[PDB]
């Protein structure tokens, strides 16, 4: 029962900046566990 | 386990080939092979154990 016409002329996506540097400089092997807990060791190194 | 993946095209873009592969498949949608074992890997392995024992 409206008889007004109307045309869409343009829709944009609105997005905030986001580029992750750090994990893309420093963080570049991905290991993939299946057990229950991480091991990582430090072994020192000084001998006389 | 790997580290980096890379592309590589199956075909260049001048009709030469430029990697390949071989299978053959069985069933209609099948995008890579099966070996030959899978009907007695079980059987040799009980066998092995069994000699073993």
């Amino acid at each position: 029962s409206m008889y007004t016409t109307a045309q869409l002329l343009a829709a944009n996506e609105q997005k905030f900046k986001f580029d992750p540097l750090f994990l893309r400089l420093f963080f570049r092997e991905s290991y993939p566990f299946t057990t229950e807990k991480v091991y990582l060791s430090q072994i020192p190194g000084l001998v006389n | 386990m790997p580290q980096k993946w890379t592309w590589i095209p199956r075909e260049l873009p001048g009709g030469r080939a430029s990697f390949i592969h071989v299978f053959e498949p069985v069933e209609d949608g099948q995008t890579r092979g099966a070996n030959v074992f899978y009907s007695v890997m079980e059987q040799m392995k009980m066998l092995d154990t069994l000699q073993n024992t």
